[PDB]
């Protein structure tokens, strides 16, 4: 019983490492989708709208 | 993400496709080029009677 309380006790500390990365490297994405964004944003605006039209 | 949200705000203006032309300036140069048209029809007419 109490080898199967360590077992789950360590296995939560063991698992969180992984949803850490796995929300940086997320969050990094949507760094890369925002500026991909933003690219394409400010070619509609300067290159599409501001000066052509 | 908040650039992200006023740049597509701003270039949108509240209509689904996309406004590159002010959109009241191009219902300007509508109504400019609809009575300029009037006035063509009324002068051609005036052309045949002469």
């Amino acid at each position: 019983v109490l080898v199967g309380e360590q077992q789950q006790c360590q296995d939560a500390k063991s698992q969180q490492k992984e949803q850490m990365l796995l929300l940086e490297k997320k969050s990094a994405a949507y760094s890369q989708v925002l500026l991909r964004c933003l690219t394409l944003l400010q070619r509609l605006l300067q290159e599409h709208r501001l000066k052509t039209q | 993400n908040k650039d992200v949200d006023m740049l597509c705000d701003t270039l949108y203006q509240g209509g689904n496709q996309l406004l590159l032309s002010d959109q009241e300036l191009t219902e300007q140069f509508h109504k400019v080029e609809s009575q300029l048209n009037k006035l063509n029809h009324l002068l051609t007419d005036i052309l045949a009677d002469v």
